């Protein structure tokens, strides 16, 4: 959600405001695993 | 001319690029022995370094307390960077233009320690700034360290014979500097 | 706690691991990448166009090229020079003379916190005027397009071709600002903060990504070329990284000890 | 029409406004980044990675251990994240871009000497006193932990969070006199007893990671003096 | 416990002081899907490129200072043959495919004795031009074999000397001060690393997946990883001990997806 | 009244704003267009129609086939939709009004020679190499397809979409050196064996259609130099 | 390895199939059937020379 406090109302849609990826077909996990 | 120069000035425009990292003590010992052999009061000398920032490491002075400390700052120099010799000459052309405000007739000699291997787009600017020191009545010698380019120094210097290698042009500059000190007042 | 740091993984421990103590509370989430990069900052200060300019020719530009510099803001945190993507950032320590002082830009607030390699986000460009009562406008053309550089005579007035187009030409009010959000338009999946490959546009410069940008904006004045003013007016480009995502942790710049 | 009375802060560009703005060139399907591994969710995934410190010997990530006995800390540096041993750590170079912190700095060591080098080291942490502790009898009373050298070769001394406030400042601006949160100090307890034909002066390689409860707050403008 | 033999194809390598495979950014970096930017059928792995390609690296004297690194470009070493690292059936397949999408798995061997001290920082460094001279030209083997360990100056710490487009004679050539492909030498441990200490191990084990700005990158241009061997503690030994310990490295491409078949690359 | 705080982009005319505006002269019932057949739903109904290319011989849609053997491609042109063999095709003149494309160009041929002309032709597609392929032994290794002349008289070589990015540029602005997506090249494999009393030099008529997956993106301002 | 216990070392055993020229370089036994033998606690390696032949019974 980022630095977005406008919790209530999105005037423009998702694909106009943001830019969604097109399809093809907290919990801080570590960036390196000893295996 | 026949009139003696009121002040004989000297510019050690020294290259501290990344390409003379392996030949910096060869450059320094050329300046350590031309600042010690000439302790005359009629000679003012400046130490100009350039790799990327053209830097006046010591201003044009003659008080031998400073030239002793000027050489003890050239020994603390680590090389590294590009080869901006067009800014090596802007730090001298800001000091020939200052010493023309005194109103004297000064024979300012530029000694240009260099590796010669300049970039093609930097040789346009290094020649263009050398010609702005040849508009101000200076004489540019290119002291060539081990392997250099003559044609890249035949345009920085005045002619193809003003270029000297460092093993030959040590005494050959003593045949020019001390030649004009007798020509001076 | 007895460990082996040659392993490369160290479990981050607390005071209770060695001693008697307890975990502190979670402070906040201001290190969140989608939150931390979501704030505006000054990118480049470009001069406002007044005629149909020639876009800067590709490098190496030779002398005698009658092109128009300092006009286009290539919207990128990476170092730029002459409105084109660069590899090194270079300012001018002693700018006396000598040629054309090339407009460089860098996002100072980004690279101090760009401890990663790849970065994708939208871009929220706000173009604040640096001139009183300036009535300007803001163009844009995407990553991969080029500037349309000519004019058409509209009623004996040389109206340029950068007044129109299928790309956003936002017109500012008198004394106002221009704010709009640009999507991730470039053909790369992510913008490389650090890149090591070679772009084969020229003699292949290592480390130069060709399409790491959100495009290129340019400010102009909505008058034809007969009404060209004299004093060159500036404008200031503030960008914000909306919906930031970042991959592959990397290094922060070297703070010198002197 | 709806009668609206706009506020006093109308037409104000604010750089950190928590809101969106008008889209200009939408309906752009970006190429997918599902192939990329290792996404940073949060920059506290990176303060926890131990990075090398640097020590005024000419800046060296390790502490040389001279064989001469003297009753003072071998290395000693304050626990303050503006101190110049933290400038090139991810603990320090991320937190100097912020204004506050909370949690435990974790100092990982690594004895990079020979395998036959036996020795013991008394790590410590003094809280801020009027005088920096120097004697081994003065780091005995502070938060110490003796580190033996053996098969393993790393010790992670966790500098605790002892503070009169829930978020300490991350930069010693004014004043903290040389005493903000006290001093880490690696004393040597027994001399390193080397067998014959082994190098004198082994090297303790220092790291600096963040704890599992190290949390940052309040972004500020950075220092742009890395580019000069 | 510490005796791990890593068989791959027909080239099994052994290590009796193994610290453990540092699988980077994921649990299993071997698992990877085909590129989404190629409509042609990709050339997957086969049993002559799934093996451990091994070549030497330069020796490590006492004269090597702190932070003097040594960089191996991957796949830049298979093509220039740095250190004798000849790919064989991999390089003869890499030259004929335009795009190449693989993840690496390296291992650096440098066997010290119990009477030596020192520590290398082997780290798969993403996206660096450390193999390239500042004048744009990539290093040749005659140029690597004269410096032997590229020392950490301030041009590498600042990124002052990364390769660049010359602006030409029109623009005044600016005083370059910084570039993003620097090394902060104190922060190389954020990368997938192990420390090759002189008292815990002889070999380190790093396993990294494919990363890149595109879902697959070109074959002759990419330097997406860089096997970086950095000296954190200088080698020291009493006299009589084995001077100049060798450094080798063994590289294995985990699941490559070649694309765009054409004839052999002729620049 | 409703207290509204209007944004920073107030009173900005934007040419591509995805919204309506105030109607001025509404309630106008337009006459119906149900009688008109053939409505264009989408302009990719028209890139798929094969239109004639043009070849530097004076611009000719066909390739003359000279009877003299020489080991080079008979016609060769790059697969770049700013190349001047595509200017007057609906593949090229629609896509030059855009910024990106994705999919397969489909090059349809037509042997307009006599019916008794037997021959074989090796079409090809090199991906971008450092050097344009010339030998028949060099288009044998690229994406080729041998075309025999027989009862039928057309071959539709489908130029594949081999690219490191999901949307290629539609205009060779800077740089692509002469090598953007490689080169189509029609080699002749066997010479055209004509019976006696038949015209020498038959003519292969070239078309250029779009694939069933050819898709365009990002409109730009056009080139108005058609009107000059 | 009948040397001392403190002797660390590594050995690259190999097996070339019959070529026109006997392999000599370490870069030439790298490509044949090799197996690297480390010296450690154990002190024996059993390299199994494979049976690669164009006939079921070699002379
Ligand atoms: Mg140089």
């Amino acid at each position: 959600r980022g630095n977005n406090g406008n919790m209530t109302f999105n005037y423009y849609a998702n694909t106009y405001q943001n830019s969604v990826d097109f399809s093809t077909s907290g919990i801080l996990n570590p960036l390196g695993y000893l295996k | 001319s026949m009139a003696c120069y009121g002040g004989f000035d000297l510019y050690f425009i020294l290259d501290k690029s990344g390409s003379v990292l392996h030949h910096w003590n060869e450059i320094y010992y050329f300046v350590e022995q031309l600042a010690h052999k000439f302790i005359s009061p009629q000679l003012r000398m400046s130490f100009i370094v350039f790799s990327t920032r053209g830097t006046t490491l010591m201003k044009l002075t003659e008080d031998r307390e400073q030239i002793r400390q000027g050489l003890e700052e050239l020994q603390k120099v680590l090389p590294g960077g590009d080869t901006y010799m067009h800014e090596g000459f802007e730090r001298a052309s800001e000091q020939i233009y200052y010493e023309n405000r005194q109103g004297y007739r000064t024979a300012s000699v530029i000694i240009a320690l260099t590796d010669g291997e300049l970039h093609e787009d930097l040789f346009f600017y290094s020649e263009r700034e050398a010609n702005r020191s040849r508009d101000l009545g200076a004489i540019v010698y290119a002291v060539g360290v081990k392997d250099f380019n003559e044609t890249q120094l035949a345009r920085i210097a005045d002619s193809k014979d003003h270029v000297f290698p460092v093993n030959d042009g040590f005494q050959a500059l003593q045949g020019i500097i001390h030649s004009i000190l007798k020509k001076s007042c | 706690s007895t460990d082996n740091a040659e392993t490369g993984v160290i479990e981050a421990g607390n005071t209770d691991t060695d001693f008697s103590g307890e975990l502190a509370a979670p402070g906040s989430n201001h290190t969140n990448v989608k939150f931390l990069f979501d704030r505006s900052r000054l990118l480049n200060v470009i001069k406002v166009l007044e005629k149909d300019a020639v876009f800067p020719r590709p490098f190496p530009t030779q002398e005698g090229a009658q092109q128009d510099d300092g006009y286009f803001c290539l919207l990128t945190p990476r170092p730029t020079v002459a409105s084109r993507p660069a590899t090194r950032f270079g300012l001018y320590a002693n700018p006396s003379g000598s040629g054309v002082l090339a407009n460089t830009s860098l996002d100072f607030n980004f690279y101090s916190l760009a401890c990663f390699t790849y970065f994708r986000s939208d871009l929220e460009v706000t173009v604040v005027s640096l001139e009183p009562d300036l009535e300007f406008a803001v163009g844009w053309f995407p990553s991969g397009s080029e500037y349309q550089a000519s004019s058409f005579v509209y009623d004996q007035l040389h109206v340029p071709f950068h007044f129109t187009g299928r790309t956003p030409r936002a017109f500012a009010s008198k004394g106002g600002k221009v704010s709009f959000v640009l999507p991730w338009n470039s053909v790369s999946s992510v913008l490389p903060v650090r890149w090591g490959g070679a772009s084969k546009l020229s003699s292949a410069t290592r480390g130069l990504p060709a399409h790491a940008d959100w495009g290129t904006i340019y400010a102009f004045v909505p008058r034809p070329n007969e009404k060209k003013s004299t004093a060159v007016k500036h404008v200031a480009v503030y960008i914000r990284y909306k919906n930031a995502r970042a991959w592959c942790p990397s290094m922060l710049p070297f703070r010198s000890y002197k | 029409p709806i009668p609206t009375a706009p506020r006093e802060n109308s037409l104000m560009f604010l750089s950190t406004l928590p809101d969106d703005t008008v889209p200009a060139y939408g309906n752009v399907r970006t190429p997918p980044v599902n192939y990329l591994p290792g996404e940073i969710t949060d920059l506290l995934q990176l303060a926890r990675i131990p990075t090398l410190m640097a020590f005024e010997r000419t800046y060296v990530p390790y502490v040389a251990v001279p064989t001469q006995f003297d009753d003072r800390p071998l290395i000693s540096f304050p626990i303050t994240l503006s101190d110049p041993v933290y400038q090139n750590t991810l603990v320090g170079a991320i937190s100097s871009n912020f204004a506050n912190y909370r949690g435990c700095i974790q100092i990982t060591l690594t004895f990079c000497g020979p395998m036959m080098a036996r020795g013991k080291f008394l790590l410590s942490y003094s809280p801020p006193n009027g005088t920096q502790p120097q004697t081994l009898s003065e780091a005995m009373q502070c938060t110490y932990s003796i580190w033996d050298i053996g098969l393993n070769s790393s010790w992670t001394f966790v500098v605790p969070y002892i503070s009169p406030s829930d978020y300490r400042e991350t930069r010693a601006i004014t004043n903290s006199v040389y005493s903000a949160d006290g001093w880490f100090s690696l004393h040597k307890l027994t001399k390193i007893t080397l067998p014959p034909d082994c190098p004198q002066s082994p090297c303790i390689l220092f790291f600096a990671s963040a704890g599992e409860d190290y949390t940052l707050r309040l972004p500020v403008d950075c220092n742009p003096s890395y580019v000069f | 416990d510490r005796v791990t033999t890593q068989t791959a194809g027909n080239t099994a390598i052994n290590t009796q002081s193994s610290l453990g495979v540092l699988c980077a950014y994921v649990e299993d970096p071997t698992k990877s899907d085909p590129p989404s930017s190629s409509t042609d059928q990709p050339t997957t792995t086969f049993t002559a490129i799934d093996r451990w390609y091994t070549g030497r690296l330069n020796s490590w004297t006492k004269a090597v200072k702190t932070f003097s690194f040594q960089a191996v470009p991957l796949p830049g070493a298979f093509l220039s043959r740095q250190g004798g690292l000849n790919g064989g059936a991999f390089t003869a397949t890499l030259h004929r495919h335009f795009l190449m999408k693989c993840g690496w798995q390296v291992q650096v061997q440098c066997n010290l004795t119990q009477f030596h001290q020192g520590a290398l920082l082997v780290a798969m460094v993403p996206e660096t031009t450390l193999d390239v001279k500042p004048d744009g030209k990539a290093k040749s083997l005659q140029e690597l074999n004269e410096e032997q360990w590229v020392e950490m100056s301030d041009d590498y710490r600042t990124g002052k000397n990364m390769p660049f487009q010359s602006l030409g004679t029109y623009y005044r050539p600016p005083n370059w001060t910084w570039g993003p492909n620097f090394i902060n030498p104190y922060q190389v441990t954020v990368f997938p690393h192990q420390i090759l200490n002189a008292r815990t191990s002889t070999s380190v084990d790093i396993n990294v997946p494919y990363i890149g700005e595109t879902p697959t990158q070109s074959s002759e241009t990419q330097n997406s990883w860089t096997l970086l061997v950095m000296v954190l503690v200088p080698l020291d030994y009493k006299e009589g001990a084995t001077t100049d310990p060798e450094i080798t490295f063994s590289v294995r491409p985990t699941s490559p997806y070649f694309n765009g078949l054409r004839n052999r690359y002729t620049a």
